[PDB]
């Protein structure tokens, strides 16, 4: 299953000039776009090899694109703040996700368009992208107004279709580098703790895309509840690392292993201290 | 209004060797709202020149992050990444550990 | 290719 998802985020910031506004946009795990109004030139900004190519023409239409799209989110931040009847002088934030997901034949099998206001669900197109759901009487107001302005319609044939088009032809232009998966290279550290506990550190680096389970195995039973997980970080060359720990009784660490999945591993991966 | 504070993870591209030039991380996540401020130390003074990332967010609308630099680590070069935020009432600072 | 603004603001 391959996605093209956006992100958008615009913060207020009253007294200090208008809002700001800010666009990614992600190929499955790729960013390959990236926007800022407050950049010292705004416009649409490559960051994958595979839009590189594109042409100024189509650089010149998303750049647009985001410049309209800014306005309004400061049109929309402005209702907001009515809705609420909030004071003129807070900053208050406006974000939106968006994208379409290629279900493993290649067909369309989702789209989503959601929003959030101050970091909480505000309104959101549910799943058959025809209704939508409010979180409270202030997003009802935005409800009434996009069911009577077909809102709806307008989003699913951007989901549908145009949404995938793009998808289609980005996994084609970058096949080398999105329709492949990189193993994670792996590897265990172990470190005393007290005179009868010590810690063992399973490792996942360099894998591709970023999902993957790690976890440790006692006898054979996994551990849920004592392990220790981080949340899987970007190396920053494209690829993600994680890792996994798990406190044991010193001489015993021969009786715990670590399972490793991910989607480049023909088999789980067991591995011993 | 939603108030988080970031998790904070410094670490470097690849596994750290003595005299071979690498890139140090400082990865923020998790936090709300998005205005924050991190900085790459090396021997406590701030480091010049650190490239970061666009601003993104997860699922659950929390921002993300990543700082970096460029680096060649050594035996007793000391580098740490510190964050401010609306959250924090003094800046943390979170040192690297390499031995991890 | 991103989409384009829809009929109305929030």
């Amino acid at each position: 299953s391959h996605s093209m998802r956006y992100f958008y985020t615009a913060v207020s910031r009253p007294g200090r000039g208008e809002p700001r506004f800010i666009a990614v946009g992600y190929v499955d795990d790729t960013q390959f776009v990236q926007f800022d109004s407050d950049a010292a030139s705004p416009r649409g900004e490559p960051r994958a090899p595979w839009v590189e190519q594109e042409g100024p023409e189509y650089w010149d239409r998303e750049t647009q694109k985001y410049k309209r799209q800014a306005q309004t989110d400061r049109v929309s931040l402005r209702n907001l703040r009515g809705y609420y009847n909030q004071s003129e002088a807070g900053s208050h934030t406006l974000q939106r996700m968006y994208g379409c997901d290629l279900g493993p034949d290649g067909r369309l099998l989702r789209g989503y368009n959601q929003f959030a206001y101050d970091g909480k669900d505000y309104i959101a197109l549910n799943e058959d992208l025809r209704s939508w759901t409010a979180a409270d009487k202030a997003a009802q107001i935005t409800q009434r107004k996009w069911e009577a302005a077909r809102e709806a319609e307008q989003r699913r044939a951007y989901l549908e279709g145009t949404c995938v088009e793009w998808l289609r032809r980005y996994l084609e232009n970058g096949k080398k580098t999105l329709q492949r998966a990189e193993h994670p290279k792996t590897h265990v550290t172990h470190h005393p703790v007290s005179d009868h506990e010590a810690t063992l550190r399973c490792w996942a680096l360099g894998f591709y895309p970023a999902e993957i389970t790690l976890t440790w195995q006692r006898d054979g039973e996994d551990q849920t509840q004592d392990t220790e997980l981080v949340e899987t970080r970007p190396a920053g060359d494209g690829t993600f690392q994680k890792w996994a720990a798990v406190v044991v009784p010193s001489g015993e660490e021969q009786r715990y292993t670590c399972h490793v999945q991910h989607e480049g591993l023909p088999e789980p991966l067991t591995l011993r201290w | 209004m939603i108030q988080r504070t970031p998790k904070i993870q410094v670490y470097s591209r690849h596994p750290a060797e003595n005299g071979k030039s690498n890139f140090l991380n400082c990865y923020v996540s998790g936090f709300h709202p998005s205005d924050i401020e991190v900085d790459l130390l090396k021997n406590g003074e701030r480091i010049e020149k650190v490239e970061h990332s666009d601003l993104s967010f997860s699922k659950d609308w929390s921002f993300y992050l990543l700082y970096y630099t460029e680096f060649t680590p050594t035996e007793k070069d000391e580098y740490a990444c510190r964050v401010n935020h609306v959250t924090l009432s003094q800046p943390k600072i979170v040192k690297w550990d390499r031995d991890m | 290719g991103a989409d384009g603004v829809g009929k109305s603001a929030l």
